[PDB]
């Protein structure tokens, strides 16, 4: 989609 | 004129100046503010976002980071690890703990240099990138959870949630616990405010001179440029200001203290570490001048889940005779990121 995601960083 | 040295700038409103948030921002560029890509705003002694955090313990960190570090002559690589969930009580008891304490020191320079010589040992851990707000509910100014800036607009119109964007992010920080260089996603503007606890202090770069940054890093970090143009938005990244000041890249430092607000502008590269124990709420904003920051933002699309914001709809509402233009993809506007926002045009007569 054009608009979306999350401001958290991928953890390991 | 305004702030030509570009040095981070801090803003006393009073109670009136301090009610309508948009047209503060607004206020503080027109003053300058936004050059040196960051300003502190000390909010009226009146002022109160929540009148105790004593009732908060049983709070829930449900993914703390361990912070390992690798690097060398001021250039190293952050790797955020998960562990297991974890309330503030116990948070605060691990930042206060003998292992992962501040350690003494005379004067800001000296942990400043502890923090650089030290950052890649005894890995502490940041209660990061939380869901959630301190605030109560019935605080009309400056409430993080509600700002009431254009960038609802997204929210508004296709009703899309971006956490951490739209909605507030708690940082229940510890000693050497850092944030890495960045601009916001999509290059907006955040507000970052220190609810309580030991100082948080930022690194920021100029707006008018991010390009150097980034041209510097790509020169440090060139397998990261190669796989990913924008691999600085991976916020793993961090570079020591005496790299900095070698290099020629112009910046500035400031601590915030607890109770105070923290604003970054459109491009504004920053980076910083925490004191000690302290808890910080966050969130990005936009005004007009935001707009064409977002329709040039370079973007990370290496990875999945990563911030995007479609600027469509805020062409199309604030910028309707350069709309066709954009969607053709024939919109030449040039950034000036020493001008205020529009919203600005009526403090400047
Ligand atoms: O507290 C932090 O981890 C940094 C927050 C800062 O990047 C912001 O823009 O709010
Ligand atoms: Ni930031
Ligand atoms: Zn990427």
């Amino acid at each position: 989609p054009a608009t979306g995601g999350v401001k958290k960083p991928h953890r390991y | 004129t305004l702030n030509p040295s570009a040095r981070i700038m801090t803003f006393y409103p009073t109670m009136e100046e301090f009610r309508n948030f948009s047209r503060y921002i607004a206020y503080i560029e027109s003053q300058g503010a936004h050059r040196a890509g960051l300003a502190k705003v000390v909010p009226p002694k009146e002022w109160k976002p929540r009148a105790s955090y004593d009732d908060i313990d049983d709070l829930v960190i449900p993914a703390p980071i361990q912070q390992l570090v690798t690097g060398q002559s001021g250039l190293f690589t952050q790797y955020n690890i998960q562990k297991k969930a974890m309330t503030v009580r116990e948070f605060r008891k691990i930042a206060n703990s003998d292992k992962y304490c501040t350690p003494r020191y005379s004067e800001f320079e000296e942990l400043e240099r502890k923090y650089w010589k030290n950052l890649t040992f005894n890995p502490p851990i940041y209660g990061a990138d939380v869901n959630g707000t301190l605030y109560e509910k019935h605080v009309d100014e400056w409430n993080i959870g509600r700002l009431r800036t254009i960038l609802d607009l997204v929210e508004k119109e296709s009703g899309i949630t971006i956490e951490g964007v739209n909605t507030p992010y708690l940082y229940f920080g510890m000693w050497k616990t850092s944030f890495a260089w960045h601009t916001e996603d999509m290059d907006l503007y955040s507000i970052n405010y220190l609810h309580f606890g030991e100082p948080k202090s930022w690194y920021s770069v100029p707006p008018e001179h991010g390009k150097r940054l980034e041209r510097l890093a790509k020169g440090f970090f060139p397998g990261s440029a190669q796989s990913c143009e924008a691999f600085l938005r991976h916020k793993m990244t961090l570079i020591s200001p005496l790299m900095l000041k070698k290099y020629g890249i112009p910046f500035d430092k400031v601590t915030q203290e607890a109770g105070e607000f923290m604003i970054t502008f459109p491009y504004g590269y920053h980076a910083g570490f925490n004191h000690g124990f302290n808890c910080a709420e966050s969130t990005n904003f936009a005004t007009r001048r935001w707009i064409e920051y977002g329709k040039q933002a370079v973007l990370c699309s290496c990875r999945k889940d990563m911030v995007k914001i479609s600027m469509d709809v805020f062409v199309r509402k604030f910028q309707p005779e350069r709309y066709k233009l954009w969607k053709a993809g024939k919109d030449n506007t040039v950034i000036d990121h020493t001008l205020p926002t529009p919203e600005a045009a009526e403090f400047l007569k």
